[PDB]
């Protein structure tokens, strides 16, 4: 018996074993599938362009309406260790590619649902997991058949816009489906290093301010910071700005150590007045000798230095952030100068229309940089009607900035809309008979689970799943298999090449690879050692 | 998703390991009370009652259990008393070791239905081998078989003396109650021996009363307490005043007729007491009640009247003394006849001194010459132990006289079956041979427990025990080593034929049949569902 | 795990304290007392098998537990449940015609045919080792009282 | 609140040397109570009853009946003095001291790895020789003499 | 997810109670502020449970929703929608709340009709595009001929203040709102119009000051009024400077040198004031505090000293006098001084305020709000703030549309004309968009007590054949021409009512799952 021996002695193995939970049985694998299918059935309704959004409420009461699969599973309070691995699966897709975070959870729940009927037939769970590796290898090699792109980043941006429209077509930015798609294309190509095929997202600043509409979202080539002119009579428009970027506060120079400067006579106190009076005239003249007409400072200003800016016609901002001035020196081509004595004409930045824009009745007055000269840093200014449509557009356009980054890493594409999943399901079924020795049932469960993603698009579009999928799959066997999928309004024919539904190759290559390995770590587990109550 | 039952469900090898520990929790208790080197226990209740016993049935009946696999072994000991009567520590150890060795088989991914079918091929072969390897019936040994079989049962209890005092009283008790039946059935009803207890002198003063020992008093202290050449009148009706029934009421319309009805309730009562006493009856036994008015007629006439005796005691007296159990008046519309020729007979009815109580004895009863045993012990705890040890000793000589066949005790049967079943598993064994091979190792726990409780050598004495039994089966040179047992006082294998260690045949045949059948039911608890207690709703 | 000759029995201990060992599917589900309302209809399904047939009790839960399990993928394909109920009747009416072709007409006068039928039902119970006595006693108790 | 899967709930188990040498100390404890009530130089022992009465006596039977013990082997020694009180008159205090001393020497042999059945088989052989010794040293009494 | 729930204290719902709680929580927000819409709608009084409850009556829909604290998740989208409407245009926060709630009420009628919710989104995007062309083609521009633009500005302030507490004060408060923005003559900073609330007197006693008012009265022994003065303001430290050298002590050997240092400290503070009076000024305004040692120097020279006005007080004085901040005094030829006529002190509500009467280049105003209670002054300040923000954007965007229900029937007519040229899948969703646009004149008509079932039916029959300027006349209770009565609103205000309500109803209708997390410290 438990907690007692046959000789009457107490039988205690581990501490607090009465409040423990242990399941080996045959339902330990069944509890992992029913916990993972409910996550996949939740994310099934938010797939495709007809996917409905979800309303997420934080612990503080903040409400965020999200549609991407990365932020939905991350903002949950799920205390289930099987469903916690589905959160890290959608997070791993966002960190690597960042487009199929919703589809990688429905695919992982589809592989576990097909493995439930295979488990009742007597197949070992590692034998299903070894059969999924031999089946996912066919889906990787078949996905690299038809793949071509003609992007040159000069004038052939038409494959780049249609690739970003597939990512933005499922979000709430379909009103700006042509305007905002061209923003994310030009924001990547101006900051990407084509010699190394590396894109840095630190150069792409994504800012948002309430007011206006979604059509007022513009791609500002430069930087957008909160302007903090210390003088209210400062000119709010500079036509040709020689920007003097400095990191020294407008003050007498204070050392970093303890000084305790001694004053003995009245000649030393009169020397204190002439020291600071000549220091504020030296820090102002050393900027005017370089020909500068705009100053950026990280730290604060003194009141004595504020009026000397207006007398010399030198506008200056105050209290700029850390990485904000790092974006100014790249957008203007200037250098960040530590002191005032190291200022020169070569370390100045070049900019055109430097002005602040007031938005309605607020007092923000953000910076707008219209003209530049070969900048490697852009800033997207997202506007909207409320904060729910702006924070989602920051998440929607970030997925559009990632699919252009994946095209520079790999210039091979596929055709989405369920066209690649039906074509990959036929490749596993053709190799299931070559040979059907042991893993015949494990490969057919992989092909039946790959058809869940295109049949979820038929369910959200108001069609029938088994009626529409049987028509599309039969047309790819009777002839050579084209880019044949589905759509919501269906655009006439079902040809994905004519409807311009273009997805990246490495996006769907990591959808099958990550969902197979996450299934292998939740099939190769036969015990749960969770505790009982909290305290 | 899962089952929505409000109780508790445990599947797999969890219950398959819990039932073995439930059976081993009972076997490890009674392992210290087996054989002549076994020791008694103490059973203390919550109210303060102390019960000192070593029998396998009295311990497990008073002990509370909760597990469903534990109630099978506790009810297995209760069946051994009715079927055999001394075989009720050995069945519990075998039936728990049958589950311990079968648990090692089902952990080797062997199906339990092959273990159940493998146990039936070994249980039926064990009864077949023990019925073809007996020594002799009760004709060659004579009275030496009944005494030596009685001393084997007493060796595990408080009456295991070196002499033959308690052994001769049991054989003389069963041989005096030989009741014949139809179609040649010499039955020996051992329940007719009234076993009485009294805290008196030592165990060597236990009287063997040839007759019956009634546990009652005379009542009125004016009757002669010793009647020689007595005539027992066994009757069952209350000798009280004539009370009318519910349907009869006394509605008098004349005041002169009042006192004649009041005297009629005692005149009809005394009319029965004068016609049962004028026929020479001196001893009157009554299961009802004799009130103080009717006790005068026995003091005046000089007769003994015993009131409020048991109904089970009146049948043992009237059958042994030739008396007729009469409940009312009878014999073809007769007023008061009583059938005086059907009175009982007795040589002497004497109330002796039983250490500050009154006990009535009947000497030889003149018709059947029955027997009753009065036990004498130090305290009441020894008298309850002496009663249980004597009742198990009466059941041993009952089965020997009925079924004239004895087997050697002290592990001699379990040693011969441990080697014959290993050769039996090799001949016709394809997939169930592992269950027959573990049936032989489970039977070896009976000589193994005799070596543990004696603090002797364990893995060498039993290894020397089966060395003689192996040569008695593979070397046909008339070695006659089938009766090799254990000498627990010396620590060497001895011959149980000359030593006088005899046990009945059905104390091991019914033990191997009940332990194998109980091991099948506990082997099929692969799934167990326990619901919540429905007490307060 | 309680189906077939290689099946094991189950023991259900109720709240009163009367724990019984049972292998028949009708006796198990009446003692489990499942609180789910859809699972209580499967208890009454094995009850009517004990009334009509008597020897179909565990198998009626394996079929009905798998016909609903086969409807898990059917309800995730846009198929209406009325269409599944029409097609399950067409598979039921065709299913009896398949079992009728496998049937062999026998007579009650043949004692060897009635003996092998009763021995099959005893192979799943605890009396499978006692089928040499109980299975002849089951036939002789029936064929002498039926006329 | 789920119940704990136990067997033989709310009962104790004790075996080994703690029961063999434990019943000796319970027998030595009662024999030390009435040890000062055997000789003619004995003293009375005032007892208190749950009814409110007082039993001031030095007889070995009346003392042990007023003692409520919780030890199971201590309850056996009280029934010994009740047996000696009903059989004879002045056979009380002597049995409790003698049974405590026969168990005092029996505890010595239990430490020598000797089986308890060997000591009892030696006690029964010694009991049969104590009866024959008293019958040889006895003397017939003239009951007619006053 | 309800079946076999794997959450600790969190709950969720999918497609059953998700749209049920979203439609209940959003209609109850719109039905709350339904009674505050129109020129005859009542007002609300907002109260707390205690602990400085601070009751604040407001009729504007943004101030009601920002203080209630709704626990519903979908209702916070409409609360945040009205917050952006107050920050962008400052008007229509009540109109955008009822319109976004009437769209979801018509979307609740499409629940039982089994319409797909993505079809309603695609049907409303085409309906919103048709409604943008109705307001853009009906907008009336105003370039030259400024005597018609100033008359058009009084129709904007007369329409905004009619739906507030200032009902029978349109003869005065319209002139206080038009001339306040007209004196800016530039950008709508919306901070030069400093509103001062003083108790005592009626709302008709309120006025627009021709100069500027201030607090922190002029010194101790300084003159109270100087005619034809030169105003110089400052943002510098006067006394206890501790000038910008952290880690500097006075380490002397005797106490006689400490008396020489503290006399040298007061000489440098005297020399700083001597650099100020070299400009030839008569008034001094410092943002920081002025201690006693420079206060005696200004009083001996006959110069005023206004100490610690405000951080934004020197900005309004720089826009009303035409000077500069001038925090450093070392170049008198590069510091521009202000101009004024009278700096006399006036007494408004037993409080002496510094009146800057007769200032030059006065691009700043001061509204002296006087009311019966503090609750009226807090309502009239928000009512004037809702009127000055529209006129600050009407001078930037001169396009105006005809309000009073006329703009909503023009938008509903363009949707209904294109609803008949569409197939039946999306035409039902477009008809529900046009019915919600007709609810906005229905709420205005029913709040006065008129027959709303017939007046909107007369507006729909009028706009179906001509009558692009026909609207609802709330004065007599009939249908009149909006160009004759002069009931106009701005184009950017009416566009943000249409556009933000169509975007906010798009978010809530696309929600099929509300997964709320477990809150903290709630048990
Ligand atoms: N025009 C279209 N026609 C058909 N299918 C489409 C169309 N646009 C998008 N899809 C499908 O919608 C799906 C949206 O997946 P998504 O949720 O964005 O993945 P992730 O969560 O990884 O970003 C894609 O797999 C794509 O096949
Ligand atoms: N003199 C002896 N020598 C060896 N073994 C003995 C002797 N006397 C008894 N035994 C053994 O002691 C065991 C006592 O079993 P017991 O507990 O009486 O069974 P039950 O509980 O069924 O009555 C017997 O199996 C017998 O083999
Ligand atoms: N000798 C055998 N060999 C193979 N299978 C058997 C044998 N005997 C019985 N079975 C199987 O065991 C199953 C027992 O089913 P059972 O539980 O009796 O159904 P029900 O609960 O309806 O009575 C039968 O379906 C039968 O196929
Ligand atoms: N005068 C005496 N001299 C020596 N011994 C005595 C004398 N009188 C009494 N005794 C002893 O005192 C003992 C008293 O025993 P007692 O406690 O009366 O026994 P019980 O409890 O059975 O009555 C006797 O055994 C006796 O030997
Ligand atoms: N004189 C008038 N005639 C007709 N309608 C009017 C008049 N004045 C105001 N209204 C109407 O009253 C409504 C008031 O809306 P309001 O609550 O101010 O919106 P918000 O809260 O967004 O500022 C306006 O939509 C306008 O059409
Ligand atoms: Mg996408
Ligand atoms: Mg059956
Ligand atoms: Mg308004």
């Amino acid at each position: 018996t438990l907690a007692f021996d046959e000789y009457g002695r107490p039988f205690l193995i581990i501490k607090d074993q009465d409040r423990k939970s242990r399941l080996m049985g045959l339902e330990a694998l069944k509890s992992h599938i029913m916990a993972a299918k409910a996550v996949a059935n939740t994310m099934r309704t938010s797939l495709g362009p007809n996917g409905l959004d979800k309303m997420m409420v934080d612990k503080d009461g903040d409400v965020t309406v999200t549609n991407d699969g990365a932020t939905i599973l991350s903002m949950m309070d799920v205390d289930h260790q099987i469903a916690k691995l589905m959160v890290e699966l959608s997070k791993s897709q966002d960190d690597e590619i960042g487009d199929g975070t919703t589809g990688v959870v429905v695919l992982a729940g589809a592989l576990l649902e097909e493995a439930e009927q295979l488990l009742d037939r007597g197949i070992h769970p590692i034998r299903i997991a070894d059969g999924y590796e031999q089946a996912a290898r066919v889906a990787i090699e078949h996905l690299d058949k038809i793949s071509d792109s003609v992007l040159v980043d000069i004038k052939d941006t038409e494959p780049l816009i249609q690739t970003a429209k597939t990512t933005l077509g499922s979000k709430v930015v379909n009103s700006c489906h042509r305007q905002m798609a061209e923003i994310a294309v030009n924001a990547v190509l101006t900051v990407a290093d084509m010699e190394r095929r590396d894109v840095d997202f630190e150069l792409i600043k994504v800012e948002g301010k309430v007011g206006g509409r979604l059509e007022d979202t513009k791609l500002i080539k430069g930087v957008i910071v909160d302007k903090d002119f210390s003088h209210p009579q400062m000119p709010k428009k500079v036509e040709d700005a020689k920007i003097a970027i400095l990191t020294c506060p407008f003050e007498p120079p204070k050392p970093k150590t303890k000084h305790k400067l001694d004053v003995t006579s009245v000649e030393d106190y009169k020397a204190l007045q002439k020291y600071e009076k000549e220091k504020f005239e030296e820090m102002i003249q050393q900027i005017k000798e370089t020909g500068a007409n705009l100053a950026i400072c990280q730290w604060g200003f003194d009141d004595e230095a504020n009026h000397l800016l207006l007398q010399n016609n030198l506008p200056a901002v105050r209290w700029v952030g850390g990485p904000e001035i790092e974006l100014i020196a790249i957008a203007t081509g200037g250098r960040i100068v530590p002191r005032f004595s190291e200022l020169t004409a070569e370390k100045l930045g070049f900019a055109g229309l430097v002005q602040e824009i007031s938005f309605g009745t607020t007092k923000d007055k953000m910076l707008v940089i219209e003209q530049c000269k070969n900048s490697r840093a852009v800033t997207i200014f997202i506007r909207g009607g409320n904060k729910m449509i702006i924070e989602e557009a920051k998440r929607s356009l970030h997925d559009a900035l990632c699919v252009i980054r994946n095209l520079i890493r790999d210039n091979r594409v596929v055709y989405g809309g369920g066209a690649a999943e039906i074509s990959c399901a036929l490749a596993v079924s053709q190799e299931a008979d070559k040979c059907p020795t042991l893993e015949q049932y494990a490969m057919r469960a992989f092909a039946d689970a790959l058809e869940v993603i295109p049949m979820a698009l038929s369910e959200n579009s108001g069609m029938n799943p088994i009626q529409t999928m049987t028509e599309v799959r039969a047309r790819q066997v009777k002839e050579m298999n084209p880019a044949l999928g589905i759509d919501c309004l269906h655009k006439g024919t079902n040809d994905m090449k004519q409807q311009h539904v273009i997805e990246t190759l490495i996006g769907k290559k990591q959808q099958i690879s990550l969902a197979t390995q996450m299934v292998r770590m939740i099939l190769k587990i036969d015990d749960i050692r969770k505790p009982g109550e909290s305290e | 998703g899962p089952l929505s039952v409000f109780g508790d469900r445990s599947t797999g090898e969890t219950i398959r390991s819990q039932n073995v520990m439930a059976a081993a929790s009972i076997a490890n208790i009674v392992k210290s009370s087996l054989g002549p080197v076994g020791l008694d226990k103490m059973l203390v209740d919550d109210i303060g009652d102390v019960t000192i016993t070593n029998d396998g049935a009295t311990i497990l009946k008073l002990l509370e259990v909760e597990h469903p696999a534990a109630k099978v072994l506790c009810e297995l000991a209760d069946l051994q008393d009715k079927e055999v009567g001394d075989g009720t520590t050995s069945v519990v150890i075998i039936a728990a070791e049958l589950l311990k060795n079968a648990d090692e088989l089902v952990k080797q991914k062997i199906h339990p239905t092959s273990v159940i079918s493998g146990y039936r091929l070994a249980c039926k072969e064990a009864v077949r081998y023990i019925n073809e390897n007996l020594i002799v019936n009760t004709d060659e040994l004579g009275r030496d078989c009944l005494i030596n079989a009685a001393k084997t049962s007493m060796s595990s209890k408080i009456i295991g003396i070196n002499g033959d005092f308690f052994a001769n009283m049991v054989v003389d008790a069963v041989l005096a109650i030989k009741y014949t039946d139809i179609r040649g059935q010499p039955r020996y009803p051992v329940n007719s021996v009234n076993i009485l207890k009294a805290h008196g002198r030592s165990q060597m003063e236990s009287m063997l009363i040839s007759g019956y020992a009634l546990n009652c008093v005379v009542g009125s202290q004016g009757m002669p307490k010793r009647i020689v050449n007595a005539k027992i009148a066994c009757l069952d009706f209350s000798l009280q005043k004539t009370k009318m029934k519910l349907g009869v009421q006394v509605v008098i319309t004349d005041p002169e007729k009042l006192d004649q009805i009041r005297q009629r309730e005692s005149d009809i009562t005394k009319e029965r007491i004068q016609k049962i006493l004028a026929t020479g009856a001196n001893v009157i036994l009554t299961t009802g009640g004799i009130d103080d008015m009717c006790l005068k007629y026995f003091v005046e006439a000089g007769a003994m009247a015993v009131r409020r005796v048991l109904k089970r005691d009146l049948k043992r007296i009237a059958k042994a003394s030739g008396a007729t159990i009469l409940s009312t008046l009878a014999n073809l519309e007769g007023e008061e006849t009583f059938e005086a020729a059907m009175l009982g007979q007795a040589e002497e009815v004497v109330q002796e001194r039983i250490c500050d109580d009154e006990l009535i004895l009947i000497k030889n009863t003149k018709a059947r010459t029955s027997a009753s045993i009065i036990l004498r012990g130090a305290n009441d705890f020894m008298c309850d132990e002496m009663e249980r040890s004597l009742h198990d000793a009466l059941c041993v000589v009952k089965r020997v006289l009925e079924s004239k066949s004895v087997v050697p005790g002290g592990g001699a049967v379990e040693a011969a079956l441990s080697i014959y079943l290993e050769n039996y598993a090799t001949s016709m064994g394809s997939r169930e041979q592992l269950a027959i091979a573990e049936f032989a190792r489970s039977l070896l726990v009976i000589p193994n427990t005799l070596a543990v409780n004696a603090a002797q050598d364990s893995t060498d004495l039993v290894a020397k025990l089966r060395a003689f039994h192996n040569e008695a089966q593979v070397n046909p040179e008339r070695k006659n080593l089938k009766w090799i047992g254990l000498d627990l006082s010396n620590g060497k294998p001895r011959d149980n034929k000359q030593a006088g260690v005899f046990e009945p045949t059905i104390v091991k045949v019914k033990s191997l049949k009940f332990a194998t059948e109980a091991a099948i039911t506990i082997l099929r608890i692969d799934d167990l569902i326990k619901l919540h207690p429905e007490s307060k709703d | 795990t309680s189906l077939g000759p290689k099946g094991m029995d189950k023991m259900i201990q109720d709240g009163k304290g009367d724990v019984t060992i049972t292998n028949d599917g009708a006796t198990i589900l009446k003692q489990m007392q499942v609180l789910h309302p859809a699972a209580r209809m499967l208890v009454e399904l094995s009850k009517a098998q004990d009334i009509e047939a008597g020897d179909g009790t565990t198998s009626v839960v394996i079929i009905a537990g798998s016909l609903l399990d086969s409807c898990t993928k059917l309800l995730q394909k846009g198929i209406h449940p009325t269409i599944i109920s029409e097609s399950f009747q067409k598979a039921l009416e065709k299913g009896i015609e398949i079992l009728t072709d496998m049937s062999r007409p026998v007579e009650l006068s043949d004692r060897e045919t009635l003996l092998n039928s009763a021995t099959t039902s005893l192979n799943s119970k605890v009396v499978s080792q006692y089928s040499s006595l109980l299975s002849p006693m089951s036939v002789n108790a029936v064929m002498k009282v039926i006329d | 609140h789920r119940p704990v899967l136990v067997l033989s709930q709310n009962t104790k188990r004790e075996s080994g040397r703690k029961v063999q040498s434990g019943n000796i100390n319970a027998a030595k404890t009662i024999a030390d109570i009435i040890r000062t009530c055997l000789g003619p130089k004995s003293m009375m022992k005032m007892l208190l009853d749950p009814m409110g009465g007082i039993v001031m006596t030095n007889d070995g039977n009346a003392i042990l009946r007023e003692i409520q013990v919780q030890h199971p082997a201590a309850k056996s020694m009280i029934e010994i003095s009740r047996t000696q009180d009903e059989e004879v008159g002045d056979g009380t205090t002597s049995v409790i001291i003698l049974a405590g001393e026969m168990l005092s020497v029996a505890e010595h042999f239990l430490e020598q790895q000797m089986h308890p059945t060997v000591v009892i088989s030696a006690y029964r052989k010694a009991l049969d020789d104590m009866i024959s010794t008293l019958k040889k040293i006895s003397i017939p009494v003239d009951i007619s003499d006053s | 997810a309800p079946v076999n729930i794997f959450k600790a204290g969190a709950d969720e719902e999918r497609a059953e109670t998700a749209r049920l709680t979203s439609f209940i929580g959003a209609i109850a927000i719109g039905d709350l502020v339904k009674s505050t819409l129109g020129p005859k709608g009542m007002d609300k009084i907002l109260l707390s449970s205690g602990r400085d409850a601070s009751l604040m009556v407001t009729n504007d829909g943004a101030t009601i929703l920002k203080n209630i604290g709704v626990d519903n998740p979908a209702a916070k989208v409409l609360v945040d929608m009205s917050r952006v409407q107050d920050d962008e245009v400052g008007d229509g926060t009540t109109s955008v709340t009822v319109l976004a709630a009437e769209l979801l009420r018509e979307a609740e009628s499409l629940i039982a009709k089994k319409i797909h919710p993505q079809t309603i989104i695609a049907g409303w995007r085409e309906a919103t595009k048709a409604a943008r062309e109705a307001l853009l083609s009906s907008a009336v521009d105003h370039g030259s001929d400024e005597v018609k633009f100033r008359q058009d500005l009084m129709n904007i302030a007369g329409t905004t203040l009619s739906s507030k507490l200032l009902t029978h004060h349109k003869d005065h408060f319209t002139k206080l709102a038009v001339e306040a923005v007209l004196r800016l003559k530039g950008s709508g900073n919306l901070e030069a119009i400093h509103i001062i609330k003083k108790l005592g007197g009626s709302l008709a006693d309120s006025y627009l000051d021709e100069g500027f008012l201030l607090d922190k009265k002029i010194g101790v022994n300084q003159p109270k009024r100087i005619e034809n003065a030169k105003i110089l303001i400052a943002n510098t430290g006067m006394d206890t400077d501790k000038i910008k050298i952290f880690g500097s002590r006075v380490r002397v050997d005797s106490t006689a040198k400490v008396a020489e240092i503290e006399h040298a400290e007061k000489e440098k503070m005297k020399e700083k004031v001597e650099r100020i009076l070299k400009h030839g000024i008569n008034c001094f305004i410092n943002r920081q505090l002025i201690y006693n040692y420079p206060e005696q120097l200004f009083g001996a020279a006959g110069v005023m000293a206004i100490e610690h006005a405000d951080f934004a007080g020197v900005e309004r004085l720089a826009l009303v006098t035409g000077g500069e901040i001038a925090s450093t005094f070392d170049h008198p030829e590069l510091v521009k001084l202000g101009s004024c006529k009278l700096i006399e002190e006036v007494m408004i509500g037993e409080d002496k305020l510094i009146h800057f009467s007769g200032v030059a280049l006065g691009e700043a105003c001061t509204i002296v709000l006087r009311g019966a209670t503090q609750q009226i002054l807090d309502e009239a300040e928000r009512s004037l703030h809702d009127a000055l923000c529209v006129l600050a954007q009407t001078v930037k965007d001169s396009r105006t549309v005809y309000g009073g229900g006329c703009s909503e029937m023009l938008m509903a007519h363009a949707v209904t004309q294109l609803a008949n040229r569409t197939p039946g899948k999306e035409a039902v969703a477009m008809e529900s968009y046009a019915k919600a646009l007709r609810m906005l004149p229905t709420i205005i008509a029913d709040n006065a007590g008129y027959d709303s079932a017939d007046l909107v039916a007369q507006l729909r029959a009028a706009h179906s054949e001509g009558n692009t300027t026909a609207g609802l006349d709330m004065r007599e209770g009939t249908i009149g021409d909006m160009a004759i009565l002069g009931i106009t609103e701005s184009f950017q205000v009416k566009r943000q009512v249409l556009l933000s309500a169509a975007e906010a109803a798009e978010v809530i209708l696309r929600v099929d799952n509300i997964i709320k997390a477990a809150p903290r410290k709630r048990v």
